DNA sequence: CATATGGTTGGGTATAATGGGATTGTCTCGGATGCAGG
DNA sequence: CCTGCATCCGAGAGTTAGGGAACCCAACCATATG
């Protein structure tokens, strides 16, 4: 009931793996869907997204909630080209089923991937979700052609999203995604100076290991925008009674004295 | 206008959507470069308001007059900051949410309405089971499916999809069916394969094509990255491919003319479905579904037969019908805001009330049950679909601050994180469906989008709470920041922290009047600071305020004549004084302050026993009334000398202590000699001469001429009682030695001690008849005498002059405890000889109950039993030795005249000090068979020593952990009884309560008269109800019953000629929210009829949880049933040790056997039977009568149960007493009408038995009053009344269940009450005494109160001119 | 005890870098992240009750 | 008003990889509820 | 069908004080300066 991790696990293992053969056919048929949407679009003359998100809708069903209207009208207009045409419209549907295949097939190498990135910020499931992303890309992207396997390629498409997510969401004070690599790769030089060293190094020994344009006062800025903010919420104390936020003054709102000196001094 | 209600409801999306200034779209925060709010982020100017005052984001409007202002640039409205501490904003989620107080507050409201249990309902909201909205005539198992049927997603798949199974086939075995044949359940399909379904087959991969040649056949091998084109069964022709590859030269083109077949099938996939052929273009594509009798192709020519989904494979030309179904079926909070939308409630209704008339009673509870939220919501105007939430509202960034430190950090609160979460979540789940991401992705993220909106609004409730990372602090939700000790209501509502206050540490000040305390110089000018500034500005000593402040700011540069301006500052004005904790309304009192030097509160000696106070590190809290109301209600109302006698009991609780009795007693006492000792004297001259002689000491009591007095008496005859001090001045004789005085015109034989406290008595009292009728003069002056006479005084006299004789006695009493030589030595602790022998006697008697053991007489526990009686009688005796010892020999000993007075110490720690310390516990609970036979004087040994630390550790647990039930039970009477207050002279009701003067004996042998306190507490101040005739005294209707009364009438009960006094109590009065002066009685702490506007509520809360604080079963001394029971008792709680009662009247009748006992109740019309242990003790007799109500057993009566069978007012009488039992054991005097008044408020409510024609249910609680007007209104258009019986419940649930909801919801259960209010849309019409202290407003009570507040003044003048001016 | 939890944290980010890196050229130094027994310590002396 | 620089943001990597990590010394009390008997 | 009987879950448990973990590459709006 509770613990979303094993039902989603759970939900996930209840779909069968895929062998080479099941892999090798959903590509083929996603692909030629592919193009086949482009050539009902270009015969059609219709924006070839809009196609696919119709296609896409009614593949999906009722089930799932651009208007009926709308999606009714060109579905029918769709329905109405002659022969050697609307097998197109077929191959289309079956490359969208197969997409959907694939994705629901490969979702597990999502979950073993991401499950190596705890603790950094970003919860068991979000790590998951983002992976998810990440393999819907991947699977778009995929070209078979090239005999090789869909992991190798999804990998990287999995990981990429994951730590995009990272980057993005981790702190409550965002900081860009260039910028979070700057402080990773401090982090990291500031680590290895600190083992080689034999004790925590100071502020130039770090400028002088990044290499050219830094200097200590860079430095200490870039640690001083790295720090994460505080709870006001935190506990001081053994017993449940003292917070953090109980020992800050509002600086914001005039004082008594000073709204009174304001008065006297308008009177 | 005035606020006069408050109304609480549910909010509508609409509602939400208007609040709103915006939507915030991203979950960033502030810039990490400039540090100002992000564009669509938590804390945008755009939608919450500028940071500065009238100024933009971007500075183009920098000054105010341009209020309204929305800057085209940035988009920031021109207006005060502030209100980014008001303006709200809203997150539009992509799919909706249940707000979880309507889904886990038990029972559930979304699963009350909807029949839905509470595990049916968390498996639907969290995506773990669907739930069917349209069952589109599906078949699930052969029985058709309806709605609201829980499918898993086994079941909901096969029916939406169907049934298929794969097969695979390991490389080299064939399969022996051929593709596209059907295949019943059980045809093997290969070697090694058994199917399980029906339907058709069709081959996954064959490995290998078989192409024939116009013949001769010829064989393909297919590889893993290669496919089939050529359906199965169908000729090729020349030039056409077959085996389509990924390079060109490895397609397989057809040579020759040829069939195709296919073999080796990688899989086999069995499906359940339907075959059509086509030759031309189709109709329904693949992933349509589709009816019977639908056109599928060829224009019509093959038509569809089941229901199902279409497949068209182009490889065979031909549509593949899986069947299915158009189920509507969906889960989560989309599918329970359908069904909530659906619903109607008027039907609904109409169904639940012809449920109502079913013969079970468990089905009409659940219908009443079911009915209450349905009645709910349709006289609340509030629609059901609400309690799902689309728009989520956001608070104002100001009250979820990201404020930097002094130091340049940032501190957050965890809203922020949460609402982060929450966005983040939102987006990436509007991101997936814009994406057409599989269901099982979108199932996930519809999940976490629903745990995220449930940790926001209530985190820690369902699963694990959400915790920041690296930490395990779960993150502070909304309902963290409602409810709780540390919650807003708690502590920032009804308690808060103050301007003009300090706090020092306390010093005795018994130079001091009783109004008056020292307060510090320094703490003085702080607390005073801007009076000062005024006066300071007045005089001299600054040019202005600014300058003043200036000036006052550094130390060195204050000077003399700011003090002089402090002085005249303060002229007549009080401060309050405070010690925590504050148990009763005396924790604060007003003083007049005396500036002082040091750094020291000086409080005076008679205060320190209300406030508890002692001077061993004790600090206590200074505050200052401002305004002209404050400062007369402190001076009026809270002032010390005010306030003399204790509102609880009536007792003076300022009253001499501690020094003060020591000096009055001994000066008041006098000697006694043993050299005389009742010699025989002819004459007073044959007297003298023996004294003179030596003989015969001064104060012997001696005989003469047949007359008992001393030589004292004789020798010293004063005229006057100035002659006598003046011969005590001259050391003739002492102020203990007994003498004859004349004065008052009578020749008193006393000592002069005791007309020296006559004398300071009478000018004290500047009086000397009223002095002389107040004193007991032929008395030693202790702790009771001193208290009776300044009662008296109090009576005859007034509080002025009341506080005159306290203070002349608190003078005097420390002047004879300076000079009395009092002092504690180790030989004071006196041993006496009695002690050996006991001891010696006991080491004897053990030796005997040895033998006994070894003879076989006795048995462990007989031996066990008999040892610990012997040493506790051992130590009783020894008791009363050591107290014998001190009154024969030294009367004066120290520790003997301390516990007399009263002044310090009792009997038992006197004994440990002097004679044994006594048996001791085991950690377990049993005592040891060894005692400990020394004295502190003596000193113990190691081991002894360690035994009794058992007991002094079990003591200070006991009283750590109990303190705070019994503050529990104070705070819970607070909030079932702030509401009653004083609000009229006379409600006007004739009944009343029957006083009963007599008990029943413990041997049931016949009745004794109660005792004198008991019936003081039950009688004292009360109004008599009906006129009475004792002793030849008439006491009429009406007459407040002063403490004469009281002893008139017991002593008429003693002489036989009244045995029940009738009077007004709180228990039958009928003021609403409240009581009247009459139903009241006497304010006890004035003696006098109470006024109007009184808030006795609170004070009987705090007189009945005072006492349980420390008195109750302090510290425990180790020597060899009490706040338990009364917690029990205001609680209702059914006793775990009950009794069994007599429901009816009968006779009777023990039926024993040797195994079983029973009593039979045998009436003239029925005989019950009741059956016990056999081990039970019985207060009854074969063959005795017994009344309705009363018990058969020993033990405590179940309150519900007495209610049933004898009444109301039967189970009003028992609380009562069973409640003055528990206090009355522990010395604790507290009047009647407080438990009366919390009794009241628990006997409040009643229960529906039949409506009659009213709205009301069958089994719905209410309150009595409600319905008693609802069926006077019944009677005067002339119906059916309705039908109720009287509940009974304890304080926490009669005050769950006011009618209030601010005052319920501050006080406990605060989700349960606020989601109860917000269903029922309730009003709070601000009654009690919460709710205007939660609003700032101005309590309907003292000063606040409607009778006295609209009071005006006048002078004569203008009140003359205005009736010149009306004339 | 901090300090066992401290390398058993260590050790799974060894299992981590020898698995994410390269069989071949691999060294001590380069397997081993200090920073979560430093941290450790940390908590314990300046956050333990 | 007109650019020119850095800062910011979107897109990409191809051997193969396929279900996670903690759980622990209170005590009572009251209402909701599923299970057993008659 | 009713009823009672363990069974489970949820909400309580005094005041004041003081305390404190990849890297790279290229296009694109924002802001700064004249
Ligand atoms: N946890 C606590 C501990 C103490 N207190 C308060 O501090 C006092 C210390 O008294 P104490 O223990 O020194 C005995 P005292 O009252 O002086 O009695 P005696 O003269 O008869 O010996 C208690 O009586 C309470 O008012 C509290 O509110 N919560
Ligand atoms: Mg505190
Ligand atoms: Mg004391
Ligand atoms: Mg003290
Ligand atoms: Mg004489
Ligand atoms: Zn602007
Ligand atoms: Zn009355």
């Amino acid at each position: 009931t509770s613990d979303p991790v094993r039902q989603y696990l759970h939900e996930i293992g209840q779909v069968p793996l895929l062998t080479l053969e099941e892999e090798v056919e959903l590509a083929r048929k996603v692909e030629e869907g592919m193009e086949a949407i482009k050539k009902l679009s270009e015969i059609t003359g219709l924006d070839p997204d809009l196609i696919r998100e119709v296609v896409r809708a009614k593949i999906l069903g009722s089930a799932r909630v651009l208007d009926p209207k709308t999606v009714e009208e060109i579905d029918q207009k769709l329905k109405s080209l002659p022969k050697e045409h609307k097998r197109y419209l077929h191959i289309a549907r079956e490359g969208e089923a197969a997409r959907q295949h694939l994705i629901e097939a490969n979702l597990r190498l999502v979950v073993s991937i991401a499950k190596k990135y705890t603790g950094r910020g970003l919860s068991f499931l979000d790590l998951i979700q983002e992976g998810n992303q990440g393999l819907i890309r991947a699977v778009e992207k995929f070209e078979y052609k090239r005999r090789f396997k869909f992991s190798t390629y999804a990998t990287w498409w999995i990981r990429q999203a994951i730590n995009r997510a990272i980057a993005d969401q981790a702190r409550t004070i965002r900081i860009p995604v260039h910028m979070v690599e700057t402080i990773n790769k401090l982090s990291r030089t500031a680590r290895q100076l600190q083992q080689e060293l034999g004790r925590e190094p100071t502020y130039e020994e770090i400028a002088e290991a990044m290499g050219p344009g830094w200097d200590a006062k860079r430095v200490e800025e870039t640690l001083k925008i790295a720090q994460e903010p505080v709870s006001l919420e935190t506990p001081i104390g053994d017993e449940k009674d003292s917070f953090y936020g109980d020992f800050i003054p509002d600086e914001h709102l005039p004082s008594p004295v000073d709204a009174a000196t304001q008065s006297l001094l308008s009177e | 206008k005035e606020v006069r209600k408050v109304r609480i409801a549910l909010a509508s999306p609409e509602k939400i959507r208007s609040w709103s200034y915006g939507e915030v779209e991203k979950p960033e925060t502030i810039n990490y470069r400039t540090l100002k709010p992000e564009r669509d982020g938590l804390f945008d100017e755009r939608i919450f308001g500028p940071i500065k005052d009238y100024e933009c984001a971007c500075g183009k409007y920098k000054r105010q007059r341009f209020e309204g202002k929305v800057c085209e640039r940035c988009g920031v409205e021109v207006t005060k900051s502030i209100v980014r501490r008001y303006r709200m904003g809203h997150i539009e989620l992509a799919t909706p949410a249940a707000h979880i107080w309507f889904v886990k507050d038990v029972p559930s409201k979304i699963g009350t309405l909807l029949d839905l249990s509470a595990t049916e309902l968390e498996q639907v909201l969290y995506f773990s089971k669907y739930i069917v909205l349209d069952p589109k005539g599906a078949i699930l198992n052969g029985v058709p499916v309806e709605k609201r049927q829980l499918l898993t997603d086994e079941e909901y798949r096969e029916l939406r999809y169907g049934k298929q199974e794969t097969y695979p086939l390991p490389p080299g075995v064939d399969a022996l069916v051929k593709d596209g044949e059907e295949v019943v359940k059980g045809q093997e399909l290969a070697p090694g394969v058994v199917s399980r379904l029906d339907g058709v087959a069709l081959y996954r991969f064959p490995r290998r094509v078989r192409v024939e040649y116009v013949t001769e056949p010829k064989d393909y091998r297919v590889q893993p990255h290669m496919n089939v084109v050529v359906p199965e069964g169908a000729r090729v022709e020349a030039g056409d491919k077959i085996v389509a590859a990924i390079d060109p030269e490895e397609e397989v083109i057809a040579e020759a003319e040829g069939v195709v077949h296919l073999h080796e099938p990688a899989s086999i996939l069995v499906v359940k479905a339907r075959v059509y052929p086509f030759e031309d273009d189709v109709e329904v594509s693949t992933g349509d579904r589709v009816a019977p009798g639908d056109v599928l192709a060829d224009g019509g020519k093959v038509k569809s037969d089941v229901y199902g989904r279409v497949e068209v494979d182009l490889v065979r030309n031909v549509v593949r019908v899986v069947e299915s179904y158009d189920i509507d079926a969906r889960m989560g909070a989309e599918a329970i805001q359908q069904l909530l939308k659906e619903l109607d409630l008027e039907a609904l209704e109409k169904e639940l009330l012809e449920e109502m008339k079913h013969p079970s009673r468990a089905r009409r509870a659940k219908a009443r049950k079911r009915l209450e939220v349905v009645r709910a919501f349709l006289d609340s105007g509030n629609r059901p679909e609400w309690m799902i939430l689309e728009a989520v509202p956001v608070l104002p960034p100001d009250l979820r601050p990201m404020v930097q430190v002094d130091g340049g950090r940032f501190a957050t609160s965890d809203l922020n994180d949460l609402y982060r979460r929450l966005i983040n979540r939102n987006n990436r789940l509007k991101k997936l469906l814009a994406q057409g991401a599989p269901e099982i992705i979108i199932r996930n993220e519809k999940r976490m989008l629903q745990e995220a909106v449930d940790a926001l609004l209530d985190n820690g409730r369902r699963g694990a709470p959400v915790t920041n990372p690296g930490s395990d602090r779960p993150l502070r939700s909304l309902t963290d920041i409602l409810s709780g000790k540390q919650g807003r209501f708690r502590q920032n509502l009804l308690g808060k922290r103050v301007d003009y206050s300090g706090r020092s540490v306390i010093v005795v000040g018994p130079q001091l009047k009783l109004h008056q305390c020292g307060l510090p110089k320094r703490m003085a000018l702080e607390l005073f600071k801007p009076f000062l500034l005024k006066k300071m500005e007045e005089k001299g000593i600054a040019p202005n305020v600014k300058a003043a402040r200036r000036m006052l700011e550094r130390q060195r540069d204050i000077k003399d004549e700011v003090w002089d301006a402090l002085e005249e500052v303060i002229h007549g004005k009080v401060v309050l004084l405070n010690r925590a904790p504050t148990l009763h309304r005396l924790g604060i009192q007003a003083f007049q302050p005396v500036l002082v030097e040091g750094q020291s509160i000086q409080l005076h000696p008679l205060v320190c026993e209300a406030f508890n106070a002692d001077f061993d590190g004790d600090q206590m809290a200074v505050h200052v009334p401002l305004s002209s109301f404050a400062q007369a209600e402190a001076r009026i109302q809270m002032l010390s000398a005010h306030n003399l006698l204790s509102p609880a009991s009536g007792e003076p609780l300022a009253k001499p202590s501690r020094d003060i009795i020591l000096g009055l007693y001994y000066i008041t006492q006098v000697r006694k000699e043993k050299k005389g000792a009742g010699l025989e004297f002819a004459t007073p001259e044959e007297a003298l001469a023996a004294h003179e002689r030596g003989e015969v000491a001064l104060n012997a009591p001696i005989k003469v001429a047949g007359r008992e007095t001393s030589v004292g008496r004789l020798k010293y005859v004063f005229a006057n009682p100035d002659e006598a001090l003046l011969a005590v001045a001259h050391g003739i004789v002492d102020l203990q030695d007994v003498v004859t005085v004349r004065y008052m015109g009578k020749r008193l034989e006393t000592s002069p001690g005791r007309i020296l406290f006559a004398r300071i008595v009478a000018e004290a009292v500047e009086d000397e008849k009223v002095a002389w009728e107040l004193i007991q003069l032929d008395v030693p002056q202790e702790k009771n005498s001193l208290k009776d006479l300044v009662y008296q005084a109090f009576l005859r006299l007034g509080m002025e002059k009341t506080a005159r004789l306290l203070d002349a006695l608190k003078y005097y009493g420390f002047t004879f405890s300076t000079t009395s030589g009092i002092t504690i030595g180790i030989d004071d602790a006196v041993i006496p000889e009695e002690k050996k022998q006991y001891l010696e006697e006991a080491d004897r008697k053990l030796l005997q109950i040895e033998q006994a053991y070894e003879m076989g007489f006795l048995t462990d526990r007989e031996r066990y039993d008999q040892i610990l009686q012997l040493w506790t009688e051992t130590t009783e005796k020894v008791t009363q030795a050591v107290f014998k010892n001190f009154e024969e020999n030294y009367p004066f000993n120290p520790l003997y005249v301390m516990a007399q007075s009263g002044a310090r110490g009792n009997p038992q720690q006197i004994r440990q000090l002097c004679g044994l310390r006594g048996l001791m516990q085991k950690p377990s609970g049993e005592t040891f068979e060894v005692p400990v036979r020394s004295s502190f004087r003596e000193g113990l040994t190691v081991l002894e020593y360690f035994i009794s630390s058992h007991g002094a550790r079990k003591g200070g647990a006991d009283t750590a952990l109990r303190t705070a039930d019994s503050g529990y039970l104070t705070r819970k009477l607070v909030d079932v009884t702030h509401e009653i207050v004083v609000r009229e002279a006379d409600c006007g009701t004739t009944n009343y309560i029957s006083v009963p003067l007599f008990q029943p004996d413990e041997v049931t042998r016949s009745l004794r008269l109660r005792k004198r306190a008991d019936i003081e507490a039950g009688l004292y101040g009360r109004v008599l109800a009906r006129e009475v005739e004792v002793l030849g005294v008439r006491l009429e209707e009406g007459r407040y019953l002063s403490m004469d009364d009281v002893h008139l009438l017991i002593k008429a009960a003693e002489a036989g000629e009244i045995q029940e006094v009738p009077v007004r109590s709180p228990l039958t009065c009928q003021t609403r929210y409240g009581v009247c002066q009459k139903c009241y009685g006497y304010d006890l702490s004035m003696a006098r009829p109470v006024s109007i506007g009184e808030a006795v509520g609170i004070v009987a809360a705090q007189s009945i949880g005072e006492p349980g604080t420390q008195l109750t079963m302090r510290t425990f001394h180790t020597g060899g049933q009490g706040l338990p029971r009364v917690i029990e008792l205001f609680e209702a709680r059914r006793p775990k040790a009950k009794a069994v009662i007599s429901e009816i009247d009968g006779v009777v009748r023990i039926e024993e056997t040797e195994e079983k006992l029973s009593v039979f109740v045998e009436s003239e019309g029925f005989s019950k039977e009741y059956k016990l242990p056999k081990e039970a003790r019985l207060l009854v007799k074969d063959g005795d009568y017994v009344e309705a109500g009363q018990p058969l057993t020993r033990g405590a009566i179940d309150p519900h149960q007495l209610l049933e069978a004898k009444g109301p007012e039967a189970v009003e009488r028992y609380l009562v007493e069973e409640i003055q039992k528990v206090y009355r054991a522990q010395g604790v005097k507290l009047h009647d009408k407080h438990i009366e008044i919390v009794v009241r408020q628990m006997m409040k409510y009643v229960e529906v038995t039949d409506p009659g024609d009213s709205r009301l249910l069958e089994g719905q609680v209410l309150e009595k009053w409600d319905v008693e007007a609802l069926n006077e209104r019944l009677i005067a258009e002339g119906k059916t009344p309705v039908a109720w019986k009287p509940l009974l419940m304890g304080v926490t649930k009669s005050a769950l269940s006011t009618k209030s909801w601010l005052s319920a919801a501050s006080f406990q259960n605060t989700t349960h009450v606020l989601t109860e209010a917000a269903i029922a849309g309730k009003k709070d019409e601000l009654i009690g005494l919460k709710e205007n202290v939660i609003l700032g407003r101005l309590i309907p009570a003292g000063t606040g109160s409607d009778f006295v507040r609209f009071t005006q003044v006048v002078d004569q003048k203008t009140l003359k001119a205005i009736e010149e001016a009306r004339k | 005890d901090q300090f066992r939890v401290g390398l058993a944290r260590l050790a799974r980010g060894v299992r981590e870098r020898m698995l994410m890196g390269s069989e071949d050229s691999l060294t001590p130094a380069k397997l081993v992240n200090s920073r979560p027994l430093e941290a450790a310590i940390r908590e314990f002396f300046s956050r333990s009750q």
